[PDB]
């Protein structure tokens, strides 16, 4: 990763603290590691989410039945058979299964990188971007205001001139 | 200024890691990708225009206390063929005073819900005390026969010529005259002033066809004299009791020859008529007796053999008071085929003590929607490919799969945090 | 100065979307994953050596007048085995002038293309006017058989021994002599003088083996007169007809008893002959007959059970001008096996009017090529694995799917944009 | 998203105009948003197309018929079989396709970052490469010639040193 | 300064590219998905408590020298039912001196191990020279009726009644006395003098049940004398001969009638004994013979028809010294369900040359573990699923595929570079 | 391509060159294009290849049979009935094959991002990263020692500005 607060790259795992998508910043001459959510940056990926959830359901109903008509009329025991053949269509359906949570994974980070993009697209004196997620603006240009600006977005104190 | 800004991703413990084919994914929840099937309790169909019911009193629609005394709703009694106080097996033997119904029709799935009109109570013995296991018998052959046919129908009368000597009979237990399909010939004999008749040749001809119905088989029942003994039976007949059934050439299809058999009765001074279900393709067939009696069959169930199906054939007894049978249930676990449909709980009736009895209707509650599929262990019409139990092997259409619970697959749900590539989560 | 350029990607009216896992596609065109599948009308084979068939004249490759009398090319009457004027039903009787040929062979696949020459037409009656039914059960069973066996051949001989009393016989009817296969045989016997000749008995043996051939199983023709009643039976013999077949021990096996069974005859004086066909397991059988006459079976089709196999029948008629039959068809249709192929329009030949039909030609093209799937329903060599409409019940092979031509899986064609995450379709 | 002309990371929705990949150029001090295809680009992305497409052909021929081998010698009629297996079979190829459609998406999309990166690696007078895909010149440095050098190809008048 | 440094992905020669879904690698190695499974040869089981055998003595825990004198392990040995020296079908007739015991057991899978106490060897003649033919036809229905019953059993003794002539009679050839089974009765009887017995009738009961063991259906031997003629049976014969028995009714369900059939034997003056095998539904059977000889069936296997099952039969020989027979492998090998274990080298016993064969050995060693799949081509208890040749037929479980070794997919393995896009691979 | 030198997008493909993950090193005034393996970054994507290779066992362990259970006791051959079996049996195992190919594919280079971000991270002075997993320090500032300290890791002769 990167020291403690790191890139749209890697996951934090903090077994017991927080847990989502959230601002991570760090002072060079400091010992405190902020962290803190943006809920207003974080309404895209939140709405994305569902968008992506929202397809699961279509493509696992879009699942028409891989499952067999029947006209077994004998009455002798078919478990030994049966088991089989669910023990198979219960694999087939995995795959398929990873198929859609990969998907997913895949348009999910592909959307964060829509936000870097978004948020890097918001100053020269922002453009910093180290890393892809992770950025160094200098508080003496870009005081708390603009970085709300720039990340969480409040409006207010950003940029006029033109 | 020296800040740092980024978009992080973080996840705790309420977290779960669901992977995936190229990239996998935190998450909150998860729930099941599909959900176990209970299969409904009871009778039902497919197509619900492929079907056809024969009939009790319970499925009667023009019955005197309708809705009451129907075990079924009126669209399903209007599917079903039946006439109160009726029965196949009562159509086939046509015993006095008993309803005599022209039972037949067509169906891809034939449902049978009769029977206990000849039940235990109804006392008929027409030279036979406990019916049952004839009951069980002829069951188990309409339902085999049934399940090959795509038509059938009860052949209430066909071609037979009878001999001179020998005249109709009546019977003390059978009220007084006998039965209509084995039916009671005699003639004149006193052995002790020695005169035995003339044995007795008789034909009869099952026809290849019956009205719009074709029959590619008939059930034909072949009965016969059970006697104690010789002697015994000397003591109204003349050398040694036979009835035998021979076809187009002398071949034999069935009877009863004590000129080569032996006796095996134990009624004492009176005869038992036994009962065998034989299954003759159409044709000219003949039957030879000892003088004294002849029991001439003259009545059958046909069946074309045109297409297989599926059977069901609901428990017919009655509600506490009279003595019941389980031929029905018997015969229908013994038969591949059909499924049978039982009551837990025992009989109350609406209309009355023995119609209209709440579980039943509940079971042939079914018959009114379109399953999924039907099986001996109930019918599904939700659209789940698992359940938790094995469906039970008569069963038809796209039956759910065995699974436990746990074991079927999972989707993520409630937070997504998309992983990358390998080390990408670190502590 | 303050320019700025991007490499953009913008769709408009003339795209569609397909969706993929793991980014999708706008596309200009769209094309099917596969194409629908007809199946091309007439019959074929699969392996190519594996096949046989027994040929008419319409096969027969060393005809005088070759191609163009012929409904099939070289290299398929190459694998044919027919002759001229012959017919498996004609060997079997080997009526009287009729070409009598030796059909047998092997094969994993039968093709038979034979009949039309003993239909009404030959007006052949050796104490039977209309023969129809008789081939319709001959065919039935060579075809059922057939469907089992690997190898078949007439056994156009068998181990047999007729009593002395009875003598070679011959009749009016029969040209002047009678058939090979049911072999009239009788006795001098005179009913006014009361000279009733001796009962006969004969025997004759299926054999286990003929040839290379394996005999698992016979297709004997049982047969026997059928009188309109005693009296007129009388007329001629002494006292009630019957033939009877009888196996090792006594078991009977088929025939006519008309001492027990009744007189079913109806035109008048003479009899008529009935034949049955029956399968018979290798072994010595008798016959038991009214002395008067005696129909011996001396010969028979023998199969060996060896394996199952599809069998393709032709249908066999004649061009206009002479009467045909559907015996074959009707029996093709009515055994589990075998592919029927019948023709549109009628009959006109090259050769002369009845031989060398377009229609048949090209419907018994397929015989040259490789198919991937044969069934009732037509062959197809192509490869897709879908077809609008459903394939018939007898086939083999790997046979395409029905499935809707909308219903089938799209492919992306044109011009290709990759959509990327979610919200990046923008206006 | 952004302005009238976004970057490789969306796509633009226009019901009625042009369609396809294309150079979507905007001043800060214009209202006029110039769109037009340098077909000299597009060269590798057009041929990368083809190598795609070429690609289902194989795998979609590949398939080696999930397609039963029968002895049916029966007559029954068993349409509610084929029905069910071919609904079932009709499933298996959607998801292949899917895949198929997938992988062509990923290899396209990467593909025109792999342009990027070569226009992006074509000056540190352009090197501006705001959000991918796009990017700022001044055209007082870059002029015309330069910019078609940069991007289009033209091969006449542009270079920072050899 | 005006430096470049690049992560730079490289390939050569030793590289291999495997594409795939998304994105494609370039690999030093590579490496089979699942390999290749070879079949273990000999026999064995699933569920290992589904299981029984039925032994000989090479299988009879309780022997004297054991393990030695053992084909088999203990645990094995266990689930067997054996006896030092016995024989289904010498259990079948109960030949004088041999060992009778009485098999019989339930089990979903049921392996035989017996046969060989029986052998040309064993030198038993009671009135037939040859038994091979017999042990074969015998073996066959045993291994049918046994795939398709749950439980089975010899049933020792059954409802019978003898006429007064007759009495039980003794041979020559049979030690000095007779088989059990097909029993001997006679009764005096000089033709010379004019004096022919009374043809005699007896009759006899298959029950429907025996014991905790259902019956469904009885496996008898039906066995008659075959005399070379007429005159050489009038010998000791009054009329002509024959033996035959009826059901219920007069039908005939097996023998040898002289009366309709002609003789066939040769070997002179004395006759030669056949016993066929039939299958008959419980019952009161009866026969009837001419009056000499009556050869009464008084013993049989019952089985219920419960359910379907697999069957191993493993091949039963001497060691070189005395005669053997394939009676055993020709009948399994004839009948669908059951496998045939067979040795390539010959029987050399440790207790002795007849008893413990390590080929043998090392053959019915897999009845000690839990198979994935039995077939007759070898079991296997690996996992992958596929092998290079086609297992054979007789086969139950999860049964590999037979798949060309290269044709099966590979991984890359070693050394991974991921390739990009399209033309990212540049030389 | 990056000349004669390419980033982490790209593979260079040298028949009869080195093989595998590599430091490509080239001066604007050199001929000489060095190329030499990193051992010490290597470390990394070597260990999660293992990882990767990991994974395949346990998902090809996975593959539950969709093998057939069979009560085959006819004798008739059937081989054109295997045979079709087998050759499905065989297709969905390629799918579900190349499901797993890509999968590893994707995570690797994912994998070689994780170097990248962390070897950029590792400096302002380095941080000229030009192209992805491409960077152009000065060895005026930076000499060997941080150069290898930057890639290679020896941890000696660095440069802190505090
Ligand atoms: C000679 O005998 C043959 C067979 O006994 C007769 O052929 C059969 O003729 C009848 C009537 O022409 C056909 O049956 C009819 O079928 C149609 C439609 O299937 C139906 O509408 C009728 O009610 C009746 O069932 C039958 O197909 C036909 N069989 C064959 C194989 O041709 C023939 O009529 C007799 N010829 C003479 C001159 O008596
Ligand atoms: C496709 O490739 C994925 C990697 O990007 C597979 O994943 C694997 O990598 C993760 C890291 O994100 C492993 O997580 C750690 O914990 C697990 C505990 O289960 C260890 O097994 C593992 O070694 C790591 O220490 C994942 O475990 C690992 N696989 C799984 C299934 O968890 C991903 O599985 C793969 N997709 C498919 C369909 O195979
Ligand atoms: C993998 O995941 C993709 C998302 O990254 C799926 O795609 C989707 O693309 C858009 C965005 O989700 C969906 O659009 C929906 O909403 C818009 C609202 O403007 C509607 O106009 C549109 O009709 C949809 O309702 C797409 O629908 C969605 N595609 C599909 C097929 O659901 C992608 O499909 C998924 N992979 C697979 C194989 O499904
Ligand atoms: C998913 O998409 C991949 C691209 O991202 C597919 O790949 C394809 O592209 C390569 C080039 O990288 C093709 O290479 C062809 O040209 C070379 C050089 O001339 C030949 O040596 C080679 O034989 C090819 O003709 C690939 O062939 C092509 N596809 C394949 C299967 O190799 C990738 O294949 C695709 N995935 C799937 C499962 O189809
Ligand atoms: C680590 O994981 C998540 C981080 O979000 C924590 O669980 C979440 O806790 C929040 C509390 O802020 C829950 O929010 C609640 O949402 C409901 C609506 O759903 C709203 O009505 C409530 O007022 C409240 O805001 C959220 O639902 C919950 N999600 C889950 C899946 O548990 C968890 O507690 C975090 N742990 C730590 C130590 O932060
Ligand atoms: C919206 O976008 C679509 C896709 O580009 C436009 O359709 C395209 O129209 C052009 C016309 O310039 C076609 O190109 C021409 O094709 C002919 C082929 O004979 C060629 O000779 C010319 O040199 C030229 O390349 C192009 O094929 C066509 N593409 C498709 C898939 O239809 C459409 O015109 C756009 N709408 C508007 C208003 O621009
Ligand atoms: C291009 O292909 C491979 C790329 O690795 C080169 O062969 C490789 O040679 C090395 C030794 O130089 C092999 O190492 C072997 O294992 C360890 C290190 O992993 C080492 O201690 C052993 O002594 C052993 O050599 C490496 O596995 C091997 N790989 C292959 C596929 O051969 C090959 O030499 C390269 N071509 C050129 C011209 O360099």
């Amino acid at each position: 990763i990167d020291d403690l607060i790191i890139g749209v790259l890697f996951v934090a795992i903090v077994e017991t603290g927080i847990g989502g998508y959230l601002l991570g910043s760090r002072k060079e001459s400091g010992g405190g590691v902020t962290k803190e959510s943006a809920e207003k940056g974080f309404e895209k990926i939140g709405n994305d989410i569902q968008i992506l959830k929202s397809s699961i359901n279509i493509a696992i109903e879009k699942l028409n039945d891989r499952i067999s008509h029947d006209e077994q009329a004998i009455r002798d025991l078919t478990l030994e058979i049966e088991n089989a053949r669910s023990e198979a269509l219960l694999g087939e359906l995995g795959i398929i299964r990873a198929l859609l949570v990969g998907n997913i994974s895949i348009g999910l980070q592909e959307s964060l990188w829509e936000l870097a993009s978004e948020i890097t697209n918001r100053a020269g004196d922002l453009a910093v971007e180290v890393s892809p997620g992770c950025w160094i603006i200098d508080n003496n240009i870009c005081d708390q205001s603009c970085q709300n600006f720039i990340f969480k977005f409040n409006e207010t104190a950003p940029v006029p001139t033109i | 200024e020296k800040i740092k800004i980024c978009l992080q991703k973080q996840v705790n413990s309420s977290f779960s890691l669901h992977n995936g084919f190229g990239g996998n994914l935190y998450a909150t929840e998860e729930k099941r990708m599909f959900e176990l099937v209970k299969p409904k309790a009871g009778a039902s169909v497919l197509n619900q225009s492929t079907w056809i019911g024969f009939g009790d009193s319970r499925t009667d629609k023009s019955n005197s206390a309708f809705p009451r005394s129907a075990d079924v709703s009126a669209k399903t009694a209007d599917k079903f063929r039946f006439l109160s106080g009726g029965s196949l097996m009562l159509s086939m033997f046509g015993p006095p005073g008993k309803v005599d119904y022209l039972y037949q029709g067509c169906g891809k799935h034939k449902v049978f819900y009769e029977g206990v009109n000849w039940s235990p109570h109804a006392a008929i013995n027409c030279y036979r005390k406990n019916w049952t296991d004839i009951k069980l018998n002829f069951q188990k052959n309409i339902y085999e026969l049934a399940s090959q046919s795509h038509c059938m129908s009860l052949v209430n009368a066909l071609d037979k010529t009878i001999p001179l000597q020998v005249t109709a009979g009546t019977a003390g237990n059978c009220n007084n005259s006998f039965l209509k399909n084995p039916a009671l010939y005699t003639q004149e004999v006193k052995p002790s002033e020695n005169k035995c008749g003339k044995e007795n040749l008789a034909f009869f001809t099952l026809p290849t066809q019956f009205g719009t119905y074709e029959c590619k088989l008939h059930l034909v029942a072949s009965c016969y004299f059970i006697y104690d003994s010789k002697e015994v039976y000397n003591k109204r007949g003349c050398d040694n009791y036979f009835q035998v059934i021979y076809d187009s050439f002398g071949k034999v299809v069935g009877g009863l020859d004590n000129r080569v058999s032996p006796y095996t009765g134990n009624s004492g001074d009176t005869p038992t008529m036994q009962c065998d279900m034989l299954q003759l393709k159409p044709g000219r067939y003949s039957v030879r007796s000892s003088p004294r009696f002849l029991l001439m069959p003259e009545r059958s169930y046909c069946f074309d053999m045109k297409e297989k199906g599926p059977v069901t054939a609901v428990q017919s007894i009655w509600g506490k008071g009279r003595e019941s049978d389980y031929a029905v249930d018997q015969a229908c676990l013994s038969t591949p085929g059909c499924m049978l449909i039982q009551k837990q709980k025992p009989y109350i009736g609406e209309a009355d003590d023995h119609h209209g009895d709440q579980e039943m209707r509940e079971l042939l509650s079914g018959l009114d929607y379109e399953a999924r599929c039907i099986s001996q262990s109930g019918w599904v019409n939700e659209t789940s490919p698992f359940t938790e139990k094995y469906l039970l092997p008569p069963k038809f259409g796209r039956c759910p799969l065995a699974a436990k619970e746990e074991s079927i697959p999972k989707i993520p749900d409630g937070l997504l945090i998309p992983t990358s590539g390998t080390d990408t989560t670190v502590t």
